[PDB]
DNA sequence: GATCTGCTTACCCAAGCGGCATGACCGTGAACCACCTCACCAACCCACGCGTTACTATGCCCAGTCGGCTCTATTCATCGAAGGGATCATGCTTGCACCCTAACCAAGATCGGAAGAGCGTCGTGTAACGT
DNA sequence: ACGTTACACGACGCTCTTCCGATCTTGGTTAGGGTGCAAGCATGATCCCTTCGATGAATAGAGCCGACTGGGCATAGTAACGCGTGGGTTGGTGAGGTGGTTCACGGTCATGCCGCTTGGGTAAGCAGATC
């Protein structure tokens, strides 16, 4: 119900901080926080761009990588760093 | 039934989009109306998605001002019910339609 | 490979115009303004996007950027911050 | 040794410069100019930033952002006179209610 | 690449107030407000210069555009502020 | 026994010949000294070529001119003919001002 | 010295100044306002033209200054110059 | 320099002068070059806007039986075009007066 | 002795063009010449803000005429670009 | 309640006409600025490469939307009333034209220094790659 | 956590060319008050209609549920756009005569138009009727 919302909202405030240059894949993000809540039910992936978008305003999804290899990547989020 | 008195949900309502600063009108189907509105002006031009979101927070701007003005505009007109005639005053007096 | 757009004005849902006159403080609402309100938001829609879209043109481009929307609407006495 | 610190200011002068001379403003542009200009700029920018800031401590947050913009701009006489055609992106409105709509 | 008054902004809200951090989206507005309020205030100063068959643009003229734009105390406070950023500038 | 006219004919009367007209409506000398007199606020001793002064009549005039014609469209949307100060601050506050 | 000049502004030219704006019937109460509005309208006017005069090192306003004062506040005058 | 000297306003057919125009834009503080097209096309639009508004201030000018083109035609040219008057929304005439509209509701029964 | 420039020289010749028996008067030729330099100032700094907008350092006729199109509103648009077209295509057969 | 008259009081206009009063034009002239001349680079134009993207089309699903019932709060549509305004009459108070205008200030050249533009060198950030 | 294709960006030192603090007339403008004169303005009656407060009646907009479906996200394909890079054609000035333009002015005249009657044409209120 509301549970994954609450915790997916806890893993990315202290697992993501805004920051306008860096771009990260956008599949890696959410295998890490899958991996994450595979340790006590996880968001679907379409939620968890929601979630994502109604955190951080300013976020951009850009799709980078060379020709025919373009993956999708946050724009505007890194790493806490912790 | 408890059901509310009308008059106060409309107060709520109020209170609650005015404090609240995200976007009203639902993304998609403004940036399907600005993709159709400039389908008269150039044919095979695109739009990208920083012009819509740009397009779509200037419109909610200036409907709202818009609406506050016709709000004022009723309220001088010894109502509570905004009418197309007092957005016709509105945009009249702001110099927009002569 | 493109689709025509018809019938699309009314998108603009009467709950949008409602919470839209929310916004501005508007207590009740006349039946009668959303088929209103959807046209002045159509005129000032055309207005601001032939000025964007004559800015494109002039670029040589043929995608509408942030700053044509920008530079059309201060144009019309209408600066926006947050898009450059 | 930076123009900039000479002045005791905190935006760049020497940007300013290059932006008046580049602009097409004038053919000349004096030295004093740019310095006074970075002057302008930055005492603007304080005023509205510690407007902002003052409105976001009161929300019992830590970062401005356009809401608490567009709340400090609107609760200061000449700050919303000077942006007074300015709309401010996902900046809302400031929340006043006619008194005739309130119940009684 | 692109040149932008991030940093500079950043230093000033720094400067007023210590603690509180600014979002990207406000970093923004306040770039675009920088960059219009700098825009209005030269155009002035250019058309102020130009009215009197002038060529420079000194210290005065940004003075008087000022003056004409920026409203009530803001005005007299600004010009206060660039008064005595000009006359720390020229001692050294 | 008089000719009295009702309420309203001369009103309409001044209507169609003030608007047939460009001359200017307030005294010029009046005028003139009421803009000297706001003028010494700003700077003493300050002169006024004598076209400024006309200038500023004519600015006058055509902006209190549109602000009756909005206030007068504020006051027949409200149901009324009489302009009231009401009318007034609505049309100013629309404007923007 | 001049002071309480802006009785000078009479009734009968805030009448037929309403008058062409083409108003039927004046209330009692609205001189006052005209007067006031036309005061305040005046000052910006006359503020904005004293700081263009001060600038050119002059002690006249010219009726250029006045164009200029009111072209800044978007009211374009035709007629004294441009 | 030898030539017969034909001004830049003859070759185009304009009256306005494209000389003139150009030295406007040129210390005007514009840009740092000017086309030599772009005084030639300015030009044009300046002189058939004047030429527009002036055919409309004398067509309002000889219905008041007139052979003078005063301020208050050049008003009644102005705020009778639709497009004129969008295009000088702001602007005020000197001694131009206003159009003679009245409302619906004033006038009597 | 303080020799100052106008319009009234130019103004004149398209009016008698237009109107051959129809003089103007000079407190009319004034607001002509303002109404000049206005559109001439309006069309000029959008032109130069065209330039800017695209780092261009030149003043084309194509500045000229986004310009005309941004400023001039509708019918009078096309119109004026169409003067304008026009006299350009004149002016560069003619040398 | 509105259909016609018994007519008596306030605005344009073609005259005649005077009389200014403003505009067109003729030379003056005289700065004055547009114009036509070889060169010469920065400014612009154009071809080619890929990264990235706007627009397409699935997949999910619930939160927002559409529509019908009920009801009452809101907006009209009348009635009186009385109290603001409109209109007209007298008596001026003060604006409106011309001047003795004397002081005063806006311009057109003057003394040099002060200052800005334009080139030559020199101090500070980084488009990705390993322990 | 540490260095680079050394380029962007700014600052310092040095010619070369414009550009202002003070005067010096110079005369054109404006405000040192003064005379008359009549024409809008002040003030006061008077009565007129309009606006403003009840007061029922209509009515339609606001809640409230019940179905229901598409926007709002994430995926990919693809034709295409756009920026970056590298070569390859063009306007202001090194300016410099050179002469048509146009801007001021004295003046003369043509006529445009702002005011005195003359008499018309229009609106517009003040009095006559009854279920």
């Amino acid at each position: 119900s509301n549970e994954e919302y609450m915790y997916a909202y806890r893993w990315i405030r202290n697992h993501l901080e805004e920051h306008t240059d860096t771009c990260l894949p956008k599949q890696s993000v959410y295998d890490a926080y899958r991996k994450y809540c595979e340790s006590l039910r996880p968001l679907s992936t379409a939620n968890f761009g929601k979630i994502i978008r109604e955190i951080f305003p300013d976020i951009k999804a850009r799709r980078l990588g060379g020709r025919g290899q373009s993956k999708y990547c946050y724009s505007g989020i890194r790493r806490k760093t912790l | 039934p408890h059901r509310y008195r009308p008059g106060t949900v409309a107060l709520r309502e109020i209170r609650r989009y005015q404090k609240s600063t995200e976007l009203l009108i639902r993304k998609l189907p403004f940036q399907r109306l600005v993709r159709e509105i400039a389908q008269d002006f150039k044919t095979d031009l695109r739009f990208q998605s920083s012009a819509v979101m740009a397009l779509q927070e200037a419109s909610e701007a200036y409907l709202v001002g818009l609406f506050e003005d016709t709000n004022l505009a009723a309220i001088h007109a010894k109502r509570v019910t905004i009418m197309p005639k007092d957005i016709q005053l509105a945009r009249r007096i702001r110099g927009e339609r002569a | 490979h493109r689709k025509v757009l018809r019938d699309n004005i009314q998108g603009i849902t009467k709950p949008a115009i409602r919470r839209l006159a929310r916004r501005g403080g508007v207590k009740r609402i006349s039946g009668l303004i959303y088929e209103e309100t959807r046209g002045v938001l159509k005129v000032f829609l055309e207005n601001v996007i032939r000025d964007a879209v004559t800015y494109t043109e002039h670029a040589k481009r043929k995608t509408v950027t942030a700053m044509d929307v920008v530079y059309a609407l201060k144009r019309q006495g209408r600066t926006l911050y947050g898009f450059g | 040794k930076t123009r900039s610190s000479r002045a005791g200011l905190q935006f760049p002068v020497g940007r300013v410069h290059r932006l008046l001379r580049k602009g097409n403003y004038s053919e000349r542009v004096g030295a004093g100019a740019p310095v006074y200009l970075a002057a302008v700029l930055e005492y603007l920018t304080a005023e509205i930033l510690e407007l902002a800031g003052n409105a976001a401590r009161d929300n019992k947050k830590t970062r401005i952002i356009p809401r608490h913009l567009q709340l400090a701009i609107r609760n200061d006489e000449e700050l919303n006179k000077l942006l007074g055609r300015v709309t401010i992106a996902q900046g809302g409105v400031l929340p006043n209610i006619q008194a005739v709509l309130l119940p009684k | 690449r692109k040149e932008s008054y991030s940093v500079y902004v950043y230093k000033v809200l720094k400067q007023v107030h210590p603690d509180t951090g600014i979002s990207s989206k406000a970093m923004g507005i306040m770039n675009s407000f920088v960059n219009d309020i700098f825009e209005r205030i030269a155009g002035e100063a250019s058309r102020l210069a130009h009215y009197n068959k002038r060529s420079t643009i000194t210290s005065r003229e940004i003075q008087t555009a000022v003056r004409l734009l920026l409203p009530g105390e803001l005005a007299k406070h600004a010009v206060s502020e660039g008064t005595k950023a000009v006359t720390k500038y020229t001692s050294a």
